[PDB]
């Protein structure tokens, strides 16, 4: 005998049932049942990530594409708008006509990544079972992969955290959707290195899976230098949410970040038996394929091409990877030191293998953004650069 | 076209005792050759959608013949021939992302000869293999 | 008359106490042949077990297979049955048997027969189920011939029944 | 080369794969089945719907994923367990269990047809269908689950599987859609399990069903059920492609039409009665006379869709469908009076029919006030209700030349002084044992096939016995050790016990010993 | 309108609603809610999967076990019951006692495998998208990979049909779900290595993805002979339904199908250079880890110990053994001429690095099995054997 | 070596990878919020609830597939949309688009706090934070 | 014991002008410190299972302050100094795998510090990191 009522259901109790079904008209009040039917549909007809996204922002006419009218309710001391236009360089007709081609709203993001969530736990229980770690090379094991991959986890921790204030300063739904799905694939690369770490140090006795070692090393060891002055600079020198976005994703982490993961600890792996490391890069370059994805809508159909300040974007664009290219080949031309230290295998490890990596990296870079933008680049001069701190 | 596929239509009308000498008579002690098939689609949000926008729109201007009755669970589809439905139609309709094997996680049963082919589900009264 | 609970009384009992006083492969061989023979089948020469003779059968089993393992060579567990007999010469006796039988009638006693005698452990179990299906292929596709040929009043005589009633 | 790649985005879908499966097959001298078969012709068939393992998990954790989001939370939040009525919540502990074990026997009926299967594709077809009948078992056994959790009487949904051996309605549903699957030719099974139980009496049994566990309160057998179902358009298409293969060789086209009728009787036998029963008894709310959902999916839809088609190319429409139609009308009604005169033995609660229910059956079927509604009416009289009445009415039938015997083929139970429906009793005495058979169809199989037909029957094994040691020995009480789960009304009092069954001396007698 | 009655919900309708709730008691009529609350718990409380699993098996009392009575109500021609004491040489005091560790009904099993089935489709469309297929050695790839390892998906698909007549003859519901669970797994394998070469096709020009070779290979190449008398024996040699799944599983797949898969293809993909192969593997090993789990339960804790009949059982286990392991020897033998024909790689591909790969297959085999049934083993014997079949 | 280890079957849960989390942060001397603010104490503090991106993942995937089972599924069959009193579905029109604009307010308030942060474990927090606000928009 | 935990408790049984006099009470201006928590649980298979034989069961025993009332909705539990829920001992109870991030699938509100800690949920009225703990060991 609670002291409050049991609050008696419309759905199911009689008396309230049958009031509700007099209320209820016999016929439909409008025929338009298509949840925010006005937006315009980016492909043939409108879809669920669309009409749950977009304008949920709810941004005025004076911020190019607002169907809202007036200043905002509270604004900062001295007068920062809640959203304004001061918060990039960058202009455009209309901020909400970036689309994810991946259409993810929240439910297919997490639906994905706890299908990855689970398998993984299931394929680190029978790896262990099946005993495979034995026939890893034992120095890659120690000295490369612990140490020097645990070492890339700071950059992946760095980029996921240059997205703080992109997360808070951006101008619309759909970017703001794709700059929060990258952050997080941003930790969860570096949560899965340490994971990574964590399993080894359970089958292999004396393996030390503390992050002193790496963090030693991404801090102070000159292979990392550059890369630690590239990530710092765009998480915490510049708040141009677009800036962030471009150098961080189309910029590092596509020449850069690519080199690390790929190139080097997922191509390597496949040269030094190492069966376990490829389940894990599997995740990051899957989560780098569809980010780039979203990233490429943004800059490319939306900000290089925009009707009116396409050409006014692209200088900026230009400018700021002019930079942020300059310094990811300082970055690689400080990592392609770690061949140094690693056993040489013919086509892989001597000069002509980090040649032909890249030659993938820069060349697929240029393809993939450079050529997008108009921004000339020499594929040739950036790999010597680079392969000027190669030591043969 | 179309009183002929109802579920009460014919014999399903009588009631008592004209029931009973219908349901009896020499006549239907044996099959009758049926043209029909019949199409159990389980009630869904996606499920009522193409039942409302595909198969009593284009569905019924295609097949004049279809019936369509309410079941409380589920929707009862009867029709001369053959009865389709185009995932891809369907995807366009709701939204997201959509194949014909999606399309069958609420088609219930199936009364005739179903397949799928690209992505079009089918449910027709021929008889492949046999017929020509 | 009245019959005792299901799962435990006394006939199963005291066929436990008979069935533990087995202790050679040659006994205990005659002793589920013979005990098949008079109790299973509609051609078992008694009914007076019958709610319990299934439990009975399965206890047998279990004693003369525990007998095996015990007493036997592993090669004999594979290729002989616990007559002493080839297995396979089994399988070819009762398959030859089976084809050239003239009638259902023939073939179906033969069928019986065969599992009445053979039926595991008496049977290395490989051998026996593919025997068994190749005799119930050709007494199915001998029953299966003109399956409605032969009138209700026919196949009473064929069958040998005594007809007790006939309703109407 | 190392340099040079089409990077577009590519996968590979389910077609690319499944198009390369009847490749996977390889010629050795022993690659034919195992079991015994009449049916030996060619049957290299095609898949109608292409199935990789992947996607075949793929669809049915989607449809998995909303029907527990339903079950675990939208109708838990309504209290949805328990408003049901309780004839329906009645029913559903013998609908679902019993399906339960048709399901489990589909997945051992399936397996024979991937064993038997010669093409990879239908090899590869027959296991998805082995998984789906898993899927239904554990769909039928959740439904009792949730039942035992939140219905206001959970004993016999939270035990049918012992407990479902007590009783003789029970014997039949292990051959209906069971041991008439498993226990004969491999191939055959696409005409009995497929072209007959899939293809026909899965509809009314599990789709029409759920709109009567709707019009009685019931959102969660419509929830699983219509869900379990949607796999069967997969199970109709493997059978129908076999079939397809006996009808176009000669020799193994003139075994089908008597195995179709076999089918069809085996199957109606039990399931036109017990259904039919459940439907109409075991509700309070009907949806339609089921005679008229009978003539609607098997006579005239599976009838004329599948079987009439098929005339074209020689397929006979069954020579037992008069008997057939004769126990759609009368035979659930005949079963009624044995499964009220036998309540004690059973797991769920009855509830004799109101006045509204008898005016129904009366307008629906004439002539049922006058024999069925007296009886009943009359046994309400005495007490059928009342634990401190003594009266039982199996013990009436006996005292008034009522009989019950049960049918040595297809464990159906028999009235012959009472039934309307299709059956007439035949006494046999063959090497000293007698035997009871009741139709035409089912004699003729006994007598070609003695020794596949040797089931015990609940006389034979409680000969003698008094009910309530039978009832107690076989776990048929609640938990307090001594209420029945079955009852005689469905209300919350006067609940009968062991003690009030004993009062009335019921002993099982020997119905054959007259003869 | 429509020619049939709308049925009213009773959970909606208010008349039909109000009549239910005067119909259903004020209190619940018994207190014993756990479904199938009899059930015999396997650990410290009864499981979900227990609940909807055991006992669906309408076994007899003389079935042990079984809790009905009586004979089946139809038996074949000539009396061969539904299920029977027949179908197995194997005996225990009750056939219901097996539980897979892993307590897969229906539903966790394709809840797991969907995740699996989407996540793979992602993966290979970011694959693609990356290159990394550009760094694979030809060789490999063209001539091993796609030759051997797509023969491989034979064996595979032989064992899933090996299942076949167990689906139909197991005396129990537990045993019946882990074998079938187990066919899918197989038939998967088989079907995600053509899934592996149909999408190296549509990357590598010129590349073949039909099964010809791959067939031609299976059925005719010394290298398979010995492994493909094995799986036709076991697949359709034998009816024994608890020979078969020990045959296949604890026996043939756990020596020959280990090493084939994981001690060749899995581990010299990461000697070759091969990024794609190990996400394929990765699947394969899962699935054998899981099966092994479940039938590990029935052949050791349920069989081997059962209190009457384990003693017994392993004089069957120990003559299977015998037979199963001398063709599982001789398949190896045929298959370790495979070396013959790939690149050198010291340690991994030399006599040193093959001897050391059988005896992981051989030394974990003793462990996992053959030490759980009293199977004497001298594993170095067995290594030996199967080494004289290697070229030097 | 080669041939000898444990072979136990051993993951890693989340709670083994967050323990790692706080020494993830490296120190210079720009690492700093963005933001301006009157709060500049030490903040250096514990998650009560440890999550990491795959848990967080596994977790709200989970809830969803309830909800919109039931949504989808089972209210839809039983036409729970049209069965709410007239004057609350209006109600509704107002309560859950304008709660959509708080939802999507807090992801951005959220990302501040993410920014202000001065603790990786709170940092890694407040994500989970953000990416909640979004889903909660995308509820409303 | 626990009639001041009802929901309808104190001023809340009143109506009418007696409410307001009570509301507009000069006292009743400023908070008052209270010892309570409040834990809303979303209703579900699982958590009704949760409420009946683990809260209203050993967690009334161990804390007889313990009220829960139904909204129709969700339960309302509010209870002196503290309410835990060990995700073991429901996994015990649901046999099927249930850990601590399982549990707070349907954990839909709190009033109260909350936290996790191994297989346990814990809401307290404690202001951890300001009260001091009182022994040491
Ligand atoms: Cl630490
Ligand atoms: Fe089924
Ligand atoms: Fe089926
Ligand atoms: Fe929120």
């Amino acid at each position: 005998p609670q002291s409050s009522q049991v609050t008696k259901r419309g759905l199911t109790d009689p008396e309230r049932a049958a009031i509700i079904a007099a209320a209820v008209p016999d016929h439909a009040l409008d025929t338009q049942r298509k949840y925010h039917y006005f937006i315009q549909p980016r492909w043939k007809r409108l879809s669920e990530y669309e009409q749950l996204s977009c304008y949920a922002q709810p941004n005025p006419d004076w911020i190019a594409g607002g169907l809202d009218w007036g200043d905002w309710t509270q604004k900062f001391h001295g007068g920062r708008p809640s959203w304004g236009n001061e918060s990039t360089e960058l202009r455009t007709t209309d901020w909400y006509r970036h689309r994810d081609p991946a259409r993810r709203w929240h439910h297919p993001y997490v639906k994905d990544k706890s299908e990855e969530a689970r398998y993984t736990q299931r394929f680190l229980a029978a790896y262990s079972s099946e005993g495979s770690i034995r026939t890893i090379d034992p120095y890659w094991r120690d000295e490369i992969l612990n140490k020097y991959f645990g070492a890339l986890l700071y950059s992946e921790y760095g980029l996921f955290n240059a997205h703080s204030s992109v997360g808070r300063d951006c101008l619309s739904d759909t970017i703001r959707q794709t700059a929060v799905f990258a952050a997080l694939d941003k930790v969860d690369n570096a949560q899965m290195i340490q994971m990574e770490r964590l399993f080894i140090a359970k089958l292999v006795p004396g393996f030390d899976a503390s992050t002193d070692v790496p963090k030693k090393i991404w801090t102070t060891d000159p292979i990392y230098s550059g890369a630690r002055a590239t990530v710092q600079e765009i998480w915490q020198g510049v708040q141009d949410w677009n800036e962030i976005l471009w150098a961080g994703h189309a910029v590092y982490d596509a020449t850069f970040g690519q080199f690390a993961r790929r190139e080097f600890f997922q191509r390597l792996a496949t040269v030094y038996g190492d069966t376990l490391t490829p389940f894990f890069t599997a995740q990051s370059q899957t989560y780098f394929q569809t980010t780039r994805g979203a990233i490429d809508d943004l800059f490319v159909y939306c900000l290089a091409n925009d009707s009116e300040f396409g050409a006014h974007n692209r200088t900026f664009l230009n400018a700021w990877t002019e930079h942020y290219l300059a310094s990811s080949v300082a970055a690689l031309k400080d990592f392609v030191g770690l061949y140094a230290k690693v056993e040489k295998v013919a086509g892989a490890t001597d000069r002509a293998g980090v040649s032909e990596a890249l030659q993938r990296v820069f060349g697929d870079w240029k393809i993939d953004y450079a050529d997008k933008i108009g921004f000339r680049v020499d594929v040739d001069q950036k790999v010597d650069a680079v392969l000027a701190g190669y030591k043969n | 076209s179309s009183a002929h596929n109802a579920y009460n239509a014919g014999i399903m009308q009588k009631t008592g005792k004209a029931f009973a000498d219908e349901f009896f008579a020499e006549e239907n002690q044996v099959v009758h050759e049926s043209n029909a098939v019949v199409l159990v689609l389980m009630k869904s949000d996606e499920i009522d959608a193409i039942i409302e926008d595909i198969v009593l729109k284009g569905g019924k201007a295609k097949n004049p013949s279809i019936v369509v009755e309410d079941k409380a669970g589920f929707w009862w589809i009867k029709a001369d021939g053959a009865i389709e439905i185009d995932a891809a139609e369907a995807g366009e309709l709701l939204g997201k992302p959509f194949s014909v094997y999606d399309l069958l996680i609420n088609v219930s049963s199936t009364v005739g000869r179903a397949y799928t082919l690209g992505t079009k589900f089918t449910i027709t009264s021929e008889l492949m293999g046999l017929d020509r | 008359a009245k019959r005792e609970p299901i799962h435990d009384n006394s006939i199963r009992t005291e066929w436990e106490a008979k069935i533990a006083k087995l202790t050679s492969v040659d006994q205990a061989t005659k002793f589920i042949q013979d005990f098949r023979l008079a109790y299973t089948s509609p051609f078992r020469k008694s009914y007076d077990i019958d709610v319990d003779y299934q439990y009975i059968e399965r206890k047998i089993e279990e004693k003369l297979s525990v007998l095996k393992t015990e007493k036997l060579p592993v090669a004999d567990l594979i290729t002989k049955a616990t007559t002493g007999e080839d297995a396979a010469a089994v399988e070819a006796t009762w398959i030859a048997k089976i084809k050239a039988a003239k009638s259902k009638y023939e073939a179906e006693r033969i069928h019986i027969e065969f599992r009445q005698l053979y039926k595991p452990p008496v049977l290395p179990v490989n051998v026996f189920l593919r025997t068994d299906a190749a005799l119930g292929t050709v007494l199915m596709e001998i029953r299966n011939t003109d399956y409605y040929g032969t009138p209700l009043e026919g196949l009473r005589k064929e069958r040998g029944v005594k007809v007790l009633h006939l309703q109407a | 080369d190392a340099l040079k790649v089409n990077r577009a985005p590519v996968g590979v879908e389910p077609q690319e794969v499944h198009k390369w499966l009847q490749s996977f097959n390889w010629d050795f001298k022993e690659n034919r089945t195992k079991y015994p078969t009449k049916y030996h012709m060619a049957n290299e068939t095609k898949e109608q719907f292409k199935v990789i393992a992947k996607e075949y998990a793929r669809m049915e954790a989607a449809k998995d994923e909303r029907q527990f989001g339903t079950l675990l939370d939208g109708l838990t939040r309504l209290g949805a367990g328990n408003k049901v009525h309780p004839r329906w919540g009645e029913t559903m502990k013998v609908i679902s269990n019993f399906l339960e074990v048709g399901e489990y026997n589909a997945i051992a009926a399936s397996a024979m047809l991937w064993d038997s299967a010669t093409a990879a594709e239908q090899k590869n077809g027959y296991l998805a269908q082995v998984l789906d009948e898993i899927r239904h078992t554990h769909q039928c056994a959740f439904i009792n689950h949730y039942y035992s959790k939140h219905y206001h009487d959970p004993a016999g949904h939270n035990d049918a599987r012992r407990t479902r051996a007590i009783g003789p309605l029970w014997k039949g549903m292990k051959r209906v859609f069971a041991d008439g699957f498993i226990s004969g030719d491999a191939v055959e099974c696409s005409v009995n399990l497929q072209l007959v139980g899939e293809a026909c009496f899965t509809n009314p049994l599990i789709v029409a069903v759920t709109e009567w566990a709707s019009a009685n309160g019931d959102e969660i057998t419509p929830t699983v059920f219509l869900s379990v179902e949607t796999d069967e358009l997969r199970h109709m298409a493997n059978g129908y492609q076999t079939v397809v293969s006996i009808a176009n060789d000669p020799a193994s086209a003139k075994f089908l039409n008597t195995d179709l009728n076999n089918a069809f009787w085996t199957q109606q036998k039990y399931f036109t009665p017990v259904l039919g029963y459940l439907f109409e008894y075991g509700s309070k709310f009907k949806v339609e006379p089921w005679v008229k959902t009978w003539n609607r999916w098997v006579y005239e839809d599976w009838g004329g869709i599948w079987i009439g088609r098929l005339g074209k190319y020689g397929v006979e429409s069954p020579a037992s469908l008069r008997d057939a139609k004769r126990d759609a009308y009368w035979a659930h009604h005949d079963l009624a009076l044995a499964a009220y005169a036998m309540w004690p033995l059973g797991f769920a609660r009855l509830a004799l029919p109101d006045e509204e229910d008898q005016a129904w059956f009366e307008a629906n079927y004439p002539g049922w006030a006058d024999h069925y509604g007296k009886i009943f009416n009359e046994w309400k009289k005495l007490g059928y209700e009342d634990p401190k009445s003594g009266f039982i009415p199996y013990q009436w039938l006996l005292a008034n030349g009522h009989d019950v015997y049960i049918d040595r083929v297809s464990q159906v139970p028999f009235i012959p002084s009472l039934a309307k429906g299709t059956g007439s009793l035949r006494v046999h005495e063959f090497n000293g044992k007698k035997h009871s058979l009741t139709d035409d169809w089912g004699e003729r199989q006994w007598l070609i096939e003695p020794e596949r037909y040797e089931c015990h029957n609940v006389f034979e094994q409680y000969e003698g016995r008094e009910l309530s040691e039978v009832i107690a020995e076989g776990h048929g009480v609640r938990s307090d050790g001594k209420t029945l789960i079955a009852q005689p009304h469905t209300r919350g009092d006067n609940l009968w016990t062991l003690e009030d069954i004993k009062r009335a001396g019921c002993v099982f007698p020997d119905p054959l010993a007259k003869f």
